[PDB]
C-alpha cells in the first residue's frame, strides 16, 4: 500500500466558547 | 461585509451619566449659565452602574 499526505488549513465558526467546546470544534473540522 | 458578530450583552448596552451642581461649582469652560434642566453645566461623569 502507498499512502499520500497533504497540508490543509482548517476554519472554525465564530463565537464565544468554553475550552472543551472549542476542542470539539477542532476535531469536527478534521472529520469534515 | 457590513455586520459584525459580538458577544451577547444582557444589559443591552449601558451608557454614561452626568452630575450637575449649579449652585455650588463654577461652570466648566465653554458651558453657558442657564436655568433649563436639560442644559445644566456638567461637573462629573461615570458609567450608569449596571453590570
Amino acid at each position: 500500500d502507498i499512502l499520500k499526505y497533504e497540508w490543509f488549513e482548517f476554519i472554525l465558526p465564530e463565537g464565544n466558547f468554553s475550552a472543551t467546546m472549542t476542542i470539539d470544534l477542532m476535531n469536527n473540522a478534521i472529520i469534515d | 461585509s457590513w455586520t459584525l458578530l459580538t458577544t451577547s450583552d444582557v444589559t443591552c448596552g449601558v451608557e454614561q451619566v452626568y452630575w450637575s451642581l449649579p449652585d455650588m461649582m463654577q461652570d466648566p469652560v465653554t458651558f453657558r449659565s442657564t436655568r433649563q434642566v436639560s442644559n445644566y453645566p456638567v461637573v462629573g461623569a461615570e458609567l450608569m452602574p449596571v453590570f
